[PDB]
RNA sequence: AUAUAUUUAUUAAUAUAUUAUCUAUAUUAGUUUAUAUUUUAAUUAUUAUCAUAGUAGAU
RNA sequence: UGCUGACAUGAGUAACGAAAAAAAGGUAUAAACCUUUUCACCUAAAACAUAAGGUUUAACUAUAAAAGUACGGCCCCUAAUUAAAUUAAAUAUAAAUAUAUUUAAGAUGGGAUAAUCUAUAUUAAUAUUUAUCUUAAAAUAUAUAAUUAUAUUAUAUAUUAUAUAUUUAUAUAAUAUAAACUAAUAAAGAUCAGGAAAAUUAAUGUAUACCGUAAUGUAGACCGACUCAGGUAUGUAAGUAGAGAAUAUGAAGGUGAAUUAGAUAAUUAAAGGGAAGGAACUCGGCAAAGAUAGCUCAUAAGUUAGUCAAUAAAGAGUAAUAAGAACAAAGUUGUACAACUGUUUACU
């Protein structure tokens, strides 16, 4: 048999460029159940994405569920190089690292406490998460460009999920780029043909 | 020629172009429908782009969308269900102990935003001003609770 | 409150049983109402059944 | 168990610098990244439209009819039978419609209530 | 071998037993049943 | 301390008034084992199918005209 | 062991060491020696080894030469059985081994 | 190891009040703290003369309560938005009223 | 690496303070370890905790 | 030793249920609540996932989000078994009912497709249990094609380079750690001989229903009258060590508790050490003490021949010579009874 799926493993710009299954491209997904994010490579993920990234779990950040109902997409980035797009894509894993294990204390000072000094929750849904995913992928996102045809740009779930088009997502760098910050197209079932849709975004641009 | 899901979605894009129903409509007329929905205000998990409901325990996914379109004009594209559990309450421990009712919540997911007006100050609003039921509870459990000496102490 | 009991009728039995208090123990059942309110809520007049 | 007697065991058998292939992936994430504060969702960017179908479910855009927004008692009677009688189908079936809608509006205030 | 949990809950094995419908389908339950209503029982099985 | 304002035993319990109380009382959905099924008068709309799937049948679906 | 002490049985190497041919087995239903009120009439029987009947032909009706393929151990029997292959018509069957 | 008879009223009493030390004592070691003219124990120091002290100390010495930027930064409708409100528990709001279990420190009278 | 000062022609050199010694990819599914690659990702003095007071010799 | 109610007495006595706490601040309201830091305890758990259960206890009313692929139920299928059901006359029977047969129900089990992502409808037509050895193959070194010694030996993937269809496909070659573990494969040993039941092409379809989802679950949230040292199913269970899930530690996570502060008499419990003696104790060595490798060697009489005795006792090698973690390991013999492994008075 064959075990490992494209998903599988990390796969580099190379194996991209060999296979060519999606274009230069990054996912990132909403958890709806604790407001968690989860980068990945491809349009679907497995446990073992989950691992690499929720690896220091405690009950504030707890390890998520798989379960693919509560999982949808907040944010499809697209980038001129399969190469690029992975480069983004380390940068966020060891943004979320730095955030967990390394930097966690400059991490839990910036983030929105309640009273009792909990970082604030409404239930086990949790709004910070998603709140610094979207700060990290901008710096993430920066760092490539500052490393470093096709106008990248940013697909995004929700309009509203920008922070403010003035205070951030106006750097120079950015702007010199041309990143087009679009929106994916709400013309059906978003969250159940939502596989459907990431494809026909993926064959629009190629 | 194409996969079923693939299909779904250009049915529900074709839907939407028309102006008809983004959805196979059913054969079951209900001409005169007694069901009635409670539209919620936005938990913190929610975005502008959602709305949730209280609706029957007995709606359908399916009838709700239907309810949504052909009452209001709104077309939900994506639904949820969320029945609610029933938690035992008492009026006293001396009456019998029942569950109070399992309430269906659905949530919507739709194309244009929405967010609630903002809820009136107290001086305002006559009906939405939680001061006075609130002592009047609170006056109750001290007079029913008071005992003995408790009597001579100044109510709160 | 906090209730949810206004969208169902449940625990109908009960409800009807408190509701359809036998009226020889009617005083029982209004003590502790008056206790409960306060003066200028509070009426002397019989609250005669509908 | 471990002893007094237990000698060490031997170190791992690594593979030789020349066997050893080069790894698929050789540039790695950038040194220089920094954690940033949250940048919070806005409402400026959101555009709700003015005639949402949702504010149907409202009475003229408000949280919540206060007394004097209701329809008073005296003011307003129910629909009497004989006058319901001599109206089409088609109108009582709007009536009908209405009625529901009316009860919605009320429902979700009746339950915030 | 400590005693007093003779009860074991199982929801599915005391609906079999105890619940309403097998009193109603043997005959000897529906007697019971019978005779507790008669008696004015409120609750007339699991 | 469960709770701070309660220092002493009273025979207050960890959780609600009473632990015990009539255990004859209609099931719902949360209720029972996973092959426990109540259901809430929602679906008599399709059929369902040999490999456990699910088949509407619009003709059987409730539309509000 | 102790147990192996006095452990003897009969060693037969031209028996079968397979299993059995499926069409013809059916499983051998256990009762504990219990009769349809649910009640021990019979005692002394009880929880065995898991097995199969196997239908094995006592009346010998059709006729015709029948060659012996394979002689098996059957666990509901003392005896061993015979699995004839019929000549002319290829049909399988048991039979008490001779 | 068990009473023999019902113990009179009598004997329960001379038991417990009869001897002294069983009694309480008049704390006769009071005096006048020299911050405020107030009473206070001998050799002891004047526990709101002390409060007063570590008030003014805290007020001083005041590590500075930290407030994100995006948070404080929020438009008042986006904040509703983003935190709406909820309802506590009924032990959540027994913890909340303080007042009803925790006792604040009484003051003493003035030394004559 | 950051922050604060001094020199130098924002840069480099020096001084002080604070934080850090992680990380990621290869070796045929998974886990660990190893090495290689990646990265700034350190080896000596002196302490502490735990193992019946960790055990033992004195006291 | 009347019944019910109320209130005494013992008595402000015992007890407050295996437990590690400290400070600062929330708060000039805190031994008990929240936060921060320090310290400790659990760590093949006191962790993380779950099953069952239950006064929803939850991070809560603005509440636990599913078309399906390392998602469950529902559904199809049946096991054990069940059924005022089923068959002039199925058979039997004081009535109740019971039997046999049919049909229906009945999970603890079986059930198509899928990241290339996948399509379940309708119509028409003909698998007990255990094991992966030895040989053989080629590979790596010593010596002079063949010998000696050592690992390797069925599957799991990315890379590079070729040959054919035309950067997408198929096949070939070469490159590439050790130790566990998984699944799927193959061959096969033993007697105790190992479930049941529900087709395939073609055309036409598919707008994807309902219910479960919180938290708790070696427990304060279940069963034990109690926030009860009891009972309670499954899977992961950081490394270092080891034969190991033993034992020590503890990365991470979780926790430090409805009792505190002092004092530590007599006395009790649970531990640690003990001169000289060494069973003088006692019904009785009860209790306590006692281990000079745990690996590799070696190991008697007797004997039913089974290293049964044996894990023999003693003893050796490695290690250590003044000793210096835990855990495994606690003699030899005679007689009575019973062959033996088992079972028994849940609570003497
Ligand atoms: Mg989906
Ligand atoms: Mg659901
Ligand atoms: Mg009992
Ligand atoms: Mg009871
Ligand atoms: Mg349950
Ligand atoms: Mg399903
Ligand atoms: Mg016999
Ligand atoms: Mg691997
Ligand atoms: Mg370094
Ligand atoms: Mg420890
Ligand atoms: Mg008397
Ligand atoms: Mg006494
Ligand atoms: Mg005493
Ligand atoms: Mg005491
Ligand atoms: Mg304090
Ligand atoms: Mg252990
Ligand atoms: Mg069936
Ligand atoms: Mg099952
Ligand atoms: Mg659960
Ligand atoms: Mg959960
Ligand atoms: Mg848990
Ligand atoms: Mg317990
Ligand atoms: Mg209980
Ligand atoms: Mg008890
Ligand atoms: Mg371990
Ligand atoms: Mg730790
Ligand atoms: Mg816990
Ligand atoms: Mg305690
Ligand atoms: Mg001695
Ligand atoms: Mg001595
Ligand atoms: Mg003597
Ligand atoms: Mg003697
Ligand atoms: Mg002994
Ligand atoms: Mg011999
Ligand atoms: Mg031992
Ligand atoms: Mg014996
Ligand atoms: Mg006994
Ligand atoms: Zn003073």
């Amino acid at each position: 048999m064959k075990v490992n799926h494209s998903i599988s493993r990390f796969r580099p710009a190379s194996w991209f460029e060999k296979t060519k299954i999606i274009p230069p491209q990054v996912y990132i997904f909403r958890n709806l159940e604790y407001g968690q994010v989860l980068y990945s490579q491809f349009p679907n993920f497995s446990q073992t994405q989950v691992d690499k990234l929720f690896v220091r779990p405690n009950w504030s950040n707890r390890k998520p569920s798989l379960r693919r109902d509560i999982w949808k997409c907040m944010c499809v980035v697209n980038l001129q190089n399969y190469k690029q797009s992975v480069h983004l894509y380390q940068n966020l894993c060891r943004l979320r690292y730095l955030r967990d294990v390394a930097q966690r204390k400059e991490s839990d000072k910036l983030r929105k406490k309640d009273s009792n000094g909990h970082v604030w929750y409404s239930g086990q849904y949790r709004p910070t998460y998603c709140q610094e995913a979207v700060a990290d992928l901008r710096e993430s996102l920066l760092k490539v460009f500052e490393n470093a045809a096709k106008k990248p740009s940013i697909y995004w779930e929700d309009p509203w999920r920008m922070g403010d088009k003035d205070k951030h997502w106006n750097y120079d760098v950015f702007n010199a780029l041309g990143l087009e910050h679009k929106l994916i197209q709400r013309v059906g079932n978003i969250a159940r043909e939502e596989s459907v849709i990431l494809k026909e975004l993926a064959k629009l641009e190629s | 020629d194409i996969n079923v899901s693939e299909k779904i979605y250009k049915w529900t894009k074709a839907g939407i172009e028309q102006g008809k129903e983004h959805f196979k409509v059913g054969g079951n007329k209900v001409y005169f429908p007694k069901a009635r929905i409670i539209l919620l205000r936005p938990n913190a998990k929610h975005t502008p782009y959602q709305a949730k409901f209280i609706v029957p325990k007995s709606f359908n996914k399916l009838d709700l969308r239907d309810y949504l379109y052909h009452i209001y004009g709104l077309r939900a594209m994506n639904i949820t269900t969320q029945l609610l559990h029933g938690k035992f309450n008492r009026m006293n421990l001396q009456t019998t102990r029942f569950r109070e009712p399992q309430i269906k919540k659905m949530t919507i997911e739709m194309e244009e935003p929405f967010i609630w007006p903002e809820e009136p100050r107290p001086d305002e609003n006559s009906f939405w001003d939680s001061t006075t039921p609130d002592n009047m509870e609170k006056y109750r459990e001290e007079r029913l609770n008071c005992l003995g000496s408790d009597a001579n102490k100044p109510g709160t | 409150s906090g209730s949810y009991q206004h969208l169902s009728n449940v625990g109908s039995r009960v409800m009807k049983r408190l509701g359809n208090r036998p009226k020889n123990f009617l005083p029982h059942s209004e003590k502790f109402i008056k206790k409960s309110t306060p003066e200028f809520m509070k009426s002397d007049l019989k609250e005669v059944d509908e | 168990a471990r002893t007094k007697f237990t000698k060490p065991k031997p170190k791992q058998p690594v593979l030789p610098k020349d066997k050893i292939r080069p790894p698929t992936q050789l540039t790695h994430h950038s040194n220089n990244l920094r954690i940033t504060e949250p940048i919070p969702p806005t409402t400026s960017n959101l555009r709700c439209p003015d005639d949402h179908p949702l504010w149907q479910f409202f009475s003229n855009k408000k949280f919540i009819r206060s007394a004097d927004d209701l329809p008073p008692s005296s003011h307003i009677r129910p629909w009497s039978i004989p006058e319901l009688r001599h109206k089409s189908f088609n109108d009582l079936h709007s009536l009908w419609y209405n009625c529901l809608r009316e009860q919605n509006v009320l429902a979700r205030e009746n339950h915030l209530l | 071998k400590s005693r007093g949990n003779t009860y074991q809950p199982s929801t599915l094995k005391r609906k079999r037993t105890f619940g309403f419908l097998a009193r109603a389908k043997s005959k000897q339950g529906s007697k019971i049943l019978k005779r507790r209503k008669l008696k004015g029982r409120w609750f007339l099985s699991h | 301390l469960t709770r701070p304002w309660k220092k002493y035993r009273d025979g207050e319990l960890f959780y609600g008034l009473s632990k015990v109380g009539n255990k004859r009382v209609p099931l719902t959905t949360k209720q029972g084992n996973k092959t426990m099924y109540k259901g809430t008068r929602a679906s008599g709309i399709g059929r369902h199918t040999k490999f456990g799937g699910y088949v509407i049948n619009w003709k059987k679906v409730r539309t509000y005209v | 062991s102790p147990g192996l002490r006095w452990y003897r049985s009969p060693i037969y190497p031209y028996l079968y060491k397979g299993r059995p041919v499926r069409a013809l087995t059916v499983v051998r239903k256990k009762h504990g020696g219990r009769n349809n009120s649910g009640k021990i009439t019979v005692r002394h029987q009880g929880g065995g080894h898991r097995n199969r009947t196997r239908l094995i032909d006592f009346n010998r009706w059709e006729g015709g030469a029948q060659t012996v393929q394979r002689i098996e151990y059957d666990p509901g029997r003392s005896s061993h059985i015979a699995l004839l292959k019929h000549n002319t018509t290829g049909e399988l069957s048991y039979i008490i081994a001779c | 190891a068990v009473p023999k008879k019902k113990v009179s009223h009598q004997k329960k009493r001379q038991k417990l009040y009869g001897p002294g030390k069983k009694q309480l004592k008049m704390i006769h070691h009071l005096n006048k703290c020299p911050s405020c003219g107030h009473y206070k124990r001998a050799n002891t120091l004047c526990m709101y003369c002390v409060g007063q002290i570590s008030h003014i100390w805290k007020t001083h010495t005041a590590k500075e309560e930290i407030k994100p930027r995006q948070e404080e930064e929020l438009s008042e409708l986006d904040q509703r938005v983003l935190y709406p409100g909820r309802r506590d528990t009924k032990y959540t709001k027994d913890l909340k009223d303080k007042d009803n279990y925790l006792e604040r420190r009484v003051r003493t009278l003035k030394k004559d």
